[PDB]
RNA sequence: AGUAGAAACAAGGCC
RNA sequence: GGCCUGCU
């Protein structure tokens, strides 16, 4: 007899055992080298899906741009980006009519937010493409570098501390004859108008790793800092709009998505009488981002912001204006090998414009030949369409408009449709009195989608009777069925620290028990395995064992020293008291009454040199990138113990010409620590104002010395010493 | 505009005394010689070291008039003597010892 | 008017007033009388505060110039002259230290004698109105208020005047100096009334310059300016434009539904080529175990001593010789490496105490076997351009290979029971709730079912091997290291036992990226002759190292005993994911527990015990030439565990792609079997998407064969 | 005394003087987050990889003067080589366990008073009473429920001023809290935590967690109470219901 | 050789 | 041969 697990589906329905079809117990695919090939392929594919448009050359950037809007209507089922302006404007108008007051309200709240938003909001972001160094750097670092360059060039309106003023300075920089940047190898280099325009309109391309569910790798993009404020405002407007649309599912979580899917299916099927047939289409959109033209987003926003202050319209329109002229950096480059001479070489992507094509294979040779005409200063113009879901929310708005355009008031026919859209994925429930009606409805829905630059993937889509469908790895079969294979990768040690890892593991087990219908015995097994892996990872074994490690000696002496050994934490080699009933309690508090007072005091000592807290945002928040989803943050319950240390940093900056960044880091951190000691609320509430550091610090020294004498340790001798030391630092700052 | 009129001055013996007054229609006396500079006498009481004990500045506020008493005058005190206030100056009177 | 503040006031005050001007964001060129008025307010604040000191008594000491000493305390300490944030900082600090009441508006000074605030304001109008005005602005105030006015008059409540009168004569002399100096200037046409409390501003975000031209090039094809396009949008109204283009659009743009029937789906085509080879990092079906029967636990003990003791338990060693060559390497190197390992093992046996971890010599043998100094040296392009052989890295579709029957048998025997328990679980909090007791009983049942399973043994082998390899790579980055493959089990009798499959030599492991490869050489004992399925051992070199005698009724077999030696490699990501193989247990048993719970939701009672003991219900878990064979729930547990283990062992992008694109077709087939009239828009496209994932991986090809068999058995 | 002294020492050196002079208060946050350290994409892989090194964690410089450089057998506990972009020094994990067996001891009696939420959870569970498990299909319907069982009927911003006035009374600024509920909360949490020396930031964070109301969408069947939602994993399942009554009731 | 698979590893750089 | 780094 030959064993075959798949035959199990002959008795258990597919959805009731779908977890077996998710090989999420092995290493996910990773990219190894350059992503330049993928970037070039994506650029060429985006440009050839809109080949029948019209070509122009921008007078500012001098780059060739392709406009397919209002182009010839498609005559085949292949992907097409020839969106029609009038059709999309009409779709938005019908969306407004079905939801009166949506645009005006959303614009009002967006106007409030834009005129009260601060610059620091831009620091709350992941890697961004700093143009000062032409590389990806943390959002805060890139923002600081750009602000420094602007201030050195004379653009100091951002000193007002307002994001709108920062954007005003950004736009004013566009009209400058010559800017100056700094490079280390420090050298001051001058950038002319066109070079700075291209550096501000460019995107950095990388390869996406840890992407499960496809054989081929893809490319993703990261924009600069000049354009992120406009993107933030536009996405704020789009989120405020989608929050008023029940057909959208992008700005919500997973459980809300399931609830809305259940509600829509029940509404569609229940209202349908015996005569009307119902069919569900589990649709995926092929080349979703490559076929969405930024000009159409400009049209949608300018229709949304009608009868609004002109400044609001301008600030919200700046973003799509820059995306329509966006450029993409090709990537890291290409690495060649010569086996005859036994050597390797790495050529940067910027040489692709001039480098001969003898080194490249046929596929890459043709890709380079096709993309060369669009190469301007080492970057390729990508006007026709978006690169990687930067306008997720606006795309969801367009999809929701398409979904609502079939409310049976615009169809003008017996058939009708509804459903749920989340960018690149949708479920469409279509009802009609007969199979011919369903066919006509789906055909018209597809045709209308093709008029908006949205394509339906026929290969990854199928239609059945309502009651069974899929949506973003959520399988609905007369009710959503748990999978538990999507969350399997999150059952190990997170990698934050000991206490954080313990709390995160127990909380993940608890949550997957609540949401993903994890069984009790399975949860107990998960707890046991997690504890085993945790002890084997942090070298913290039970203590009563003879497992020799680098940490087994101190742990054993602590074990033999303690009297009530049941109170020792698993991190210190103690027994595990966790169970299904204790999954919502931190380890420290669960073992508090069992700890010896000496060990308890040594553990939770504020003066410990290991605990370090930076800001209110990073107290008990851990960023865990979930499998098959975007990066997410979790609140984990933990007590600040000596085990809450933060791990070592990379330390490879020491071998790079960018070595002075570490000295600047140290000096900035010293100044920030001094300010915090002067202003204790610096971390919890970020200080605001327009004065400089030393003014506030010296003046508060004055006052605090005064009052702490009026009652406290200070003495006249010390108070006068502080006053004249303040005068000394004053005259020092003078010179 | 507010303006000052010096009174007093003239020729005087060595070791002898003079009374200067300044009428105004912080306050001062100053002097100046050839061969040097504008030289500080007194403020109102604050004086320069070379002049201490010998000259007594004083004021009336009622009839708007300051007084310099100069006792034990010396050849090196031969100068034009001016009054001033806090911005404005007088025309000065000459004291010849 | 600004010429006055150029002339008279000192720098300190003028820049203080200029920063106060910047504070609330209004411009100085439009209205300057406010600047002069508030700078005079600030000046009176200073001149009233300074020159006033206190000593340990009350009765402030007043000195025209602060002498050098510790006695420089200031009688009145200023509030204004600071930013709003700091003004409120001082307010709150004074309230919290003085125990006084917090005012709602900005004071100007604080004093000790009377322990309270002073809000000085000198207005153009006479005092006896401005005083009570600001008083009714401030609610129930104990802070004393004192104001002057240009005429020279003073006033205050309580008839209180807090310090010397010569200072106030100073104040009013300053005041009339101001007055009859504007007399020379001539400003009272507006000086009395120049500020009326204007607060208004319009936000301006103007598109101009280059950024405007960009806006003119981001419009539809037949538009010339953003102004015109916005006007058109504002004037646009729906007039049935989607219908016109829908009618005009070609009818070939359709989404016709192709019915999906029993005869529609065709079997997935498998690639053809040379048979598929073995990819695992260790032997799974052909492993052999040398044991000692020690009482130590899994992690307890020292590796090298245990390995040597286990190997001394076997007698019959012969001089090794080549049996099956690598067919691409230098087998004599493998032979010499094996003899070197034996020699150095003896060398450890001789000395005093067995080292916890041993380093081996870097001979040419393992230099070749571990791929040392073979990475091409990195150079610059400007120095290597004329080399004809210089080209890209080989980037093409992997070699095509057809499925072989060995993977099927390997999976078959990976789901079979064993004579040992390969899982020793940790401790949990004592169960207190009845649901916890039910969970514990279920867990005990599953552990009894799966512990005696080759899948669990493979899990432990992989976890231990990858953990040791990662730790050695991170610790001994430079020097080759010896690691014996150790796994500890427990017999049926209950006696604990150790097992030594072989050895792993880890090489240079300077791993920077998650994809960087660490090469090692693995040696494992076995009894399976490699002359029967040579195509499964394409990358192995197999020697003959001894003879084994296992008790059998046919005299005694005296079988040969071979050594499978190969060069393999891994990476940080692969090591990390292989050291988390225990979650296969989770996956499998979560699936089984979901089955049990779903069935128990029907009958209102827990159904675990009868499922595991009666074994009445069975699921299709394989096909025999006679037909489909069904097994009890325990066999399903073992089968799913083996499937998860093989997923973790043979993981690859092909597996992910095939899994997704075959789950799609499985859902379609399930819809067909449920009588839900399934339909497809392009089924050929889906088939081509599935078939492109099957290239050379044995596991994915076996999964595809299983899928074809399931289709054949289904659709009936 | 000290604080202004390192201020003067910083201003002594030209670079830090320039940083202090030209940098405005508003930019405080930016430069504080200014770092070359990228946020890790795969934390688990490197935590499993770094812990195999010697000196894998980081600690303040003060550790060099509280913990000896080596333990009894000579295993090093800390190193004097500083981190990449900080003055902290890299140390071994043993320095943690050492601190828990011979490090300085204090009085942790006030931690229960600080971490009110967690200890209240423990007390509620310790006195809970379980019941029989009933096996029947549960119709889990998704609903919006409040998870925090100690929220004082305050929002994030609404309680943020309360938290500042409780911890940072001087940086409150204009705000003086009007609602009398906030008055009593301030009084209680002021007199209760008057000398607690854990950290201002952690105290503020835990006060925010305790007082601020927070809500999330979850699949529930029955219950719906704040105390009954924290144990939602233990009382409700796919095909079983476990009757439970927390200690509070 | 080996790992791996649309491009890489099989140490890097600095003296 | 000596020393530096391992997400920069």
């Amino acid at each position: 007899m030959d064993v075959n697990p798949t035959l199990l589906f002959l008795k258990v329905p597919a959805q009731n055992a779908i977890s077996t079809t998710f090989p999420y117990t092995g290493d996910p695919p990773y990219s190894h080298g350059t992503g330049t090939g993928y970037t070039m392929d994506t650029v060429n594919r985006t440009h050839q899906y809109s080949e029948k448009g019209r070509w122009t050359t921008n007078t500012e950037t001098g780059a060739p741009q392709l406009n397919p809007i209002d182009g010839p209507l498609p005559e085949d089922n292949e992907p097409s980006g020839y969106a029609q302006t009038d059709c999309v404007l009409e779709a938005m108008a019908f969306l407004e009519e079905s939801h009166p007051g949506i645009f005006e309200n959303s614009c009002l709240e967006t106007m409030e937010v834009v005129q009260q938003t601060r610059v620091d909001k831009l620091t709350q972001g992941r890697q961004t493409y700093d143009w000062t160094l032409n590389r990806n750097q943390p959002a805060a670092t890139a923002l600081a570098n750009t602000i420094e360059v602007f201030r050195s060039n004379g653009l100091t309106a951002n000193e007002s501390g307002r994001l709108i003023d920062f954007l005003k300075d950004v736009m004013e920089s566009m009209d400058k004859e010559e800017m100056e940047i700094t490079t280390h190898f420090k050298k001051k280099q001058r950038l002319n108008k066109r070079s700075y325009l291209i550096r501000a309109l460019t995107l950095n391309t990388m390869t996406k790793d840890a992407e499960r569910g496809k054989l081929k790798r893809r490319a993703i993009a990261t924009p600069g800092m000049q354009i992120r404020g406009f993107v933030y405002f536009v996405e704020t407007l789009a989120r405020s709009i989608c929050e008023k649309l029940e057909q959208s599912g992008l700005p919500v979580g997973g459980n809300e998505k399931k609830a809305k899917l259940a509600n829509v299916v029940r509404k569609m099927m229940t209202n349908s009488q015996d005569t009307e047939l119902s069919f569900t289409i589990t649709g995926d959109n092929t080349k979703w981002n490559e076929n969405q033209n930024p000009r159409m987003f400009l049209a949608m926003i300018t229709y949304i912001t009608r009868n609004q202050p002109e400044w609001f319209r301008n600030v919200l329109s700046i973003a799509p204006i820059m995306f329509s002229n966006k450029m993409a950096r090709l990537g890291k480059g290409y690495m060649f090998e010569s086996k005859s001479m036994k050597l390797r070489t790495q050529i940067p992507a910027e040489m692709l414009a001039s480098i001969d094509l003898k080194y490249f294979n046929d596929s890459t040779r043709k890709k380079i030949e096709k993309i060369r005409p669009l190469l301007i200063d080492g970057t390729a113009s990508l006007s026709p369409g978006m690169m990687m879901g930067m306008f997720n929310m606006l795309s969801t708005v367009l999809g929701v408009s398409i979904l609502n355009l079939g409310q049976k008031r615009y169809t003008k026919t017996t058939y009708w449709w509804d459903g749920l859209q989340s960018s690149d994925d949708f479920a469409l429930i279509v009802n009609a009195p007969n199979h011919e009606g369903i066919q006509a409805g789906v055909d018209r829905f597809y045709r209308t989608c093709k008029l908006l630059g949205i394509n339906m993937s026929k290969k990854k889509s199928y239609i059945n009777r309502t009651g069974t469908f899929e949506f973003t790895s959520f399988f609905y079969r007369y009710g959503f069925v748990a999978n538990f294979s999507m969350e399997l990768p999150s059952f190990g040690v997170s990698g934050i620290n000991e206490s954080a890892d313990m709390s995160i593991g127990v909380t993940v087990i608890k949550n997957n028990m609540i949401n993903n219908d994890l069984g009790p015995a399975t949860a107990q097994m998960a707890l046991q395995l997690f504890i085993k892996d945790y002890r084997y990872t942090y070298r913290c074994h039970r203590g009563d064992t003879q497992i020799q490690t680098r940490r087994s000696f101190e742990i054993k002496k602590l074990w033999e020293q303690t009297r009530s050994k049941a109170g020792l934490l698993v991190s210190d080699g103690g027994p595990n008291l966790y169970n299904i009933r204790n999954l919502h309690i931190p380890e420290v508090c669960l073992k508090w009454e069992l700890m010896d007072e000496d060990y308890q005091g040594r553990l939770c000592n504020p003066l410990n040199p290991f605990v370090s807290h930076k800001e209110i945002e990073s107290v008990n928040n851990a960023v865990m990138m979930p499998a098959h989803g975007p990066a997410k943050n979790m609140e984990y319950d933990a007590v600040a113990t000596t085990h809450s240390w933060i791990p070592k940093r990379n330390r490879s900056i020491l071998n790079t010409s960018q070595r002075g960044i570490l000295e600047d880091e140290q000096m900035y951190q010293k100044c920030c620590n001094l300010f915090e000691k002067f202003f204790p609320s610096s971390s919890y509430r970020r200080p605001v104002g327009i004065s400089s550091m030393v003014e506030a610090m010296v003046s508060r020294a004055r006052i605090d010395a005064r009052i702490d004498f009026e009652s406290g340790r200070i003495k006249k001798e010390e108070f006068a010493e502080i006053m004249k030391i303040c005068s000394t630092i004053e005259e020092l700052r003078r010179q | 505009q507010v303006q000052l009129q010096e009174s007093g001055g003239g020729l005087v013996q060595a070791g002898d005394s003079l009374r200067l007054s300044c009428a105004a229609s912080i306050m001062a006396w100053f002097r100046q010689t050839p061969g040097k500079e504008r030289e500080l006498v007194a403020r109102l009481q604050y004086y320069r070291d070379s002049v201490k004990g010998r000259f007594t500045l004083s004021r009336d506020n009622a009839k708007n008039t300051l007084y310099l008493q100069m006792n034990s005058l010396k050849p090196e005190d031969t100068a034009v003597y001016y009054c001033a206030f806090t911005d404005y100056w007088g025309q000065g009177t000459q004291v010849t010892v | 008017m600004e010429d006055f503040v150029r002339q008279c006031f000192n720098p300190m005050i003028v820049e203080l007033a200029e920063k106060a001007m910047k504070e609330y964001g209004e411009d100085l060129k439009i209205e300057t009388n406010k600047f002069a008025a508030i700078c005079t307010h600030l000046e009176v604040c200073f001149m009233y505060s300074d020159f006033h000191f206190i000593n340990e008594r009350g009765e402030s000491i007043i000195v025209e110039s602060g002498d050098p000493n510790a006695l420089l305390k200031h009688r009145f300490e200023i509030i204004e002259g600071r930013d709003r944030t700091m003004a409120w900082t001082v307010v709150n600090s004074i309230c919290n230290t003085t125990g006084a009441e917090k005012p709602k508006f900005l004071p100007d000074l604080y004093d000790y004698k009377e322990n309270r605030f002073i809000e000085i304001g000198v207005t153009r109008r006479e005092v006896h109105i401005y005083y009570l005005e600001k008083a009714n602005k401030i609610k129930s105030e104990k802070t004393h208020i004192h104001i002057f006015s240009f005429t020279g008059e003073e006033m205050a409540t309580k008839a209180d005047y807090t310090l010397d009168e010569e200072s106030r004569a100073r104040i009013k002399t300053r005041l009339f100096t101001i007055r009859q100096e504007m007399a020379s200037r001539g400003l009272w046409d507006s000086f009395r009334q120049s500020e009326r409390g204007e607060e208004t501003i319009e936000e301006r975000f103007e598109i101009t310059g280059t950024m405007r031209r960009l806006a003119d090039q981001s419009l539809p094809p037949n538009f010339s300016s953003l102004e015109n396009f916005r006007a058109y949008v504002d004037g646009f109204e729906p007039n049935g434009y989607i219908e016109g283009k829908l009618s005009q659009m070609s009818k070939e743009v359709n989404a016709r539904i192709e019915p999906f029937l029993k005869t529609t789906p065709r079997p997935l085509r498998l690639p053809d080529g040379p048979p598929c080879s073995q990819r695992s990092k260790f032997l799974l079906m052909d492993a052999l175990k040398l044991s000692i029967e020690d009482p130590s636990h899994e992690g307890e003990g020292i590796p090298l001593y245990d390995a040597i003791k286990c190997m001394r338990t076997f007698f019959g060693w012969k001089e090794p010789n080549v049996v099956k060559p690598h067919e691409k390497g230098i087998n004599p190197n493998y032979l010499l490496a094996w003899k070197q390992v034996l020699a150095e093992l003896q060398d450890i046996e001789n000395e005093e105490k067995i080292p916890k971890t041993k380093n081996m010599k870097k001979t040419s043998q393992l230099k070749w076997a571990l791929g040392e100094n073979m990475a091409p040296e990195k150079v610059d392009f400007d120095d290597c351009k004329d080399v004809s052989d210089l080209k890209q890295y080989d980037s093409d579709e992997p070699e095509l290979r057809s499925l072989a029957s060995w993977i099927q048998s390997e999976f078959n025997k990976a789901c079979e029971l064993t004579d040992s328990s390969w899982i020793e679980l940790d401790e949990i909090g004592e169960d207190v709730a009845p649901i916890e007791h039910i969970a514990s009983m279920r867990r005990n049942y599953f552990t009894a079912e799966v512990s005696h399973c080759r899948a669990t043994e493979y899990i432990m082998k992989g976890v231990y091997i990858n953990t040791a390899l990662l730790n050695a790579s991170c610790a001994a980055m430079d020097d080759f290291q010896l690691i014996p493959m150790i796994s500890k089990c427990r017999t049926k009798e209950g006696r604990r036992k150790t097992n030594l499959y072989g050895f792993i030599i880890k090489g240079r492991s300077h791993l920077r990226n998650d994809t960087d490869v660490v090469n090692f050489v693995s040696m494992e004992f076995s009894l399976t002759d490699p002359r029967l399925e040579p195509h499964k051992w394409e990358k192995y070199c197999v020697l003959e190292i001894g003879d084994m005698l296992l008790r059998s009724a046919i005299g005694q077999v005296s079988r040969p005993m071979f050594l499978y030696v190969r060069t393999n490699g891994t990476s940080k990501i692969k090591m990390k994911w292989g050291m988390e193989m225990r979650r296969c247990l989770l996956q499998s048993l979560q699936q089984i527990e979901s089955m049990i719970e779903a069935e128990s939701s029907v009958k209102e009672k827990d159904m675990t015990k009868e499922f595991f003991e009666n074994k009445s219900e069975t699921w299709p878990i394989g096909e025999s030439p006679k037909g489909v064979e069904e097994g009890s729930i325990g066999k399903v547990c073992r089968t799913l565990l083996a499937k998860s283990v093989f997923n973790s062992l043979y993981a690859s992008p092909q597996l992910e792609g095939f899994s997704a694109e075959s789950r799609k077709l499985l859902l379609i087939v399930q819809a067909l079997r449920d009588n839900l009239e399934p339909g497809t828009f392009d089924l050929g496209g889906l088939y081509e998407a599935i078939e492109e994932c099957l290239i050379n991986d044995p596991w994915v090809l076996l999964n595809a064969s299983w899928f074809n068999s399931f289709l054949t058995h289904a659709l009936r | 005394m000290e604080r202004i002294k390192e201020l003067r020492d910083l201003m002594s050196q030209s670079r830090t003087r320039e940083i202090l002079t030209k940098t405005t208060v508003d930019h405080m946050a930016i430069i504080k987050k200014y770092t070359s350290g990228r946020q890790e994409k795969n934390p688990a892989l490197r935590m499993k990889w770094m812990m195999a090194m010697k000196y894998p964690i980081t600690a303040d410089k003060r550790i060099m003067e509280m913990i000896p450089e080596r333990n009894e057998q000579g295993q090093t506990l800390w190193s004097k080589t500083n981190d990449a972009g900080s003055d902290r020094v890299m140390v071994s994990p043993l320095a943690v366990t050492w601190w828990n067996r011979n490090g300085p001891t204090t009085s942790a009696v006030h931690y229960p008073k600080i971490y009110k939420t967690y200890f209240e959870k423990v007390e509620r569970l310790k006195h809970g009473t379980f019941g029989p498990v009933h096996f029947r299909n549960q119709v889990k319907i998704r609903r919006r429920v409040d998870i925090n069982p100690g929220h004082a009927d305050l929002s994030a911003k609404e309680a943020q001023d309360v938290i500042m006035e409780v911890v940072f009374p001087n940086e409150v600024g204009a705000r003086i809290l009007t609602s009398e509920s906030q008055l009593t909360i301030t009084k209680e949490k002021k007199e209760e935590l008057q000398d607690c020396k854990i950290s201002p930031l952690m105290v503020a964070y835990m006060l925010e967690r305790e007082l601020v109301r927070k809500t999330r969408f979850l699949p529930v069947a029955g219950g719906t109470s704040s105390v009954y939602i924290e144990v939602l994993h233990l009382t409700q399942g796919t095909c079983w219901e476990q009757m439970y009554t927390p200690g509070g009731e």
